[PDB]
């Protein structure tokens, strides 16, 4: 714990040195583009035409 | 049985000759030309090396409601729902697992520094007792 | 186009969603290997400093008996 | 070119022309047996 206290570059977000976790690669399909833009909001698609 | 990348039984079953990994045909062709490598490891691969493992998969059994054009497309619907419903959760699991990994790495660095310090402590302790 | 095109583009978009999902799984496998390093390594480092502090207090008791003598 | 309504509208158009073809089944069958009767 005291090792931590005065640690040199205490990040606890040291993922900065971790590789860049990139954006979801569908810049050539708008399909999955809008898919993710909605899906992260989890607002579901309505069931089909009941 | 499943294409390693796919996870469900391939309907165009293909292993690459060089690898030992059985693949989805369209998908792994896209992937070999998409990075130039074997997506199981990163090994360099070419598109013909694919071997058409075809023993006629035709076993996929119609389920009870799925046996229907209205049913098959409704399960098509909730299927794509679930495919993205898994992918996004894997995106955030990557993020939190990655964050945890970063925290662990920082903790490990702190531990190494303490071990380096405490070792100087013990080494000088013993050299002193030698007097 | 209508049905062959619809199914072709559906096959494509599932292909693309799954290439993204395997990007997720591949980075995840790298990360869980990083974990199997890190957490176990910190356990091991706790072990290291435990060994080294026992060594410290052992040399301390050695010098303590030493100067108890004299 | 495909709808940017991607799974919502892709599914709605999937269903729309699926059932258009299923309707082209019915009317064609209907005139078929109509003509069978007339014959």
């Amino acid at each position: 714990e005291e090792e931590k206290r005065r640690s040199t570059k205490l990040p606890s977000d040291y993922l900065r040195e971790m590789p860049s976790v990139r954006a979801p690669k569908f810049d050539d399909h708008p399909v999955l583009k809008t898919e993710y833009e909605r899906v992260r909001n989890k607002e579901p698609m309505a069931p089909l035409d009941s | 049985m499943f294409c390693s990348i796919s996870g469900t039984v391939p309907e165009q079953g293909v292993v690459s000759t060089k690898s030992g990994h059985l693949f989805e045909k369209s998908l792994i062709e896209k992937y070999v030309r998409e990075t130039g490598k074997c997506p199981v490891t990163g090994e360099p691969l070419s598109t013909e090396d694919l071997l058409p493992l075809k023993v006629n998969k035709t076993v996929k059994p119609r389920t009870a409601p799925a046996t229907s054009i209205p049913g098959l497309l409704s399960l098509f619907h909730d299927e794509w729902d679930a495919n993205m419903l898994e992918l996004h959760n894997t995106r955030t699991q990557l993020h939190q697992t990655r964050q945890e990994l970063s925290h662990a790495l920082y903790q490990h660095d702190a531990a190494t520094r303490v071990i380096a310090r405490l070792l100087k402590e013990r080494d000088e302790a013993r050299a002193a007792l030698a007097d």
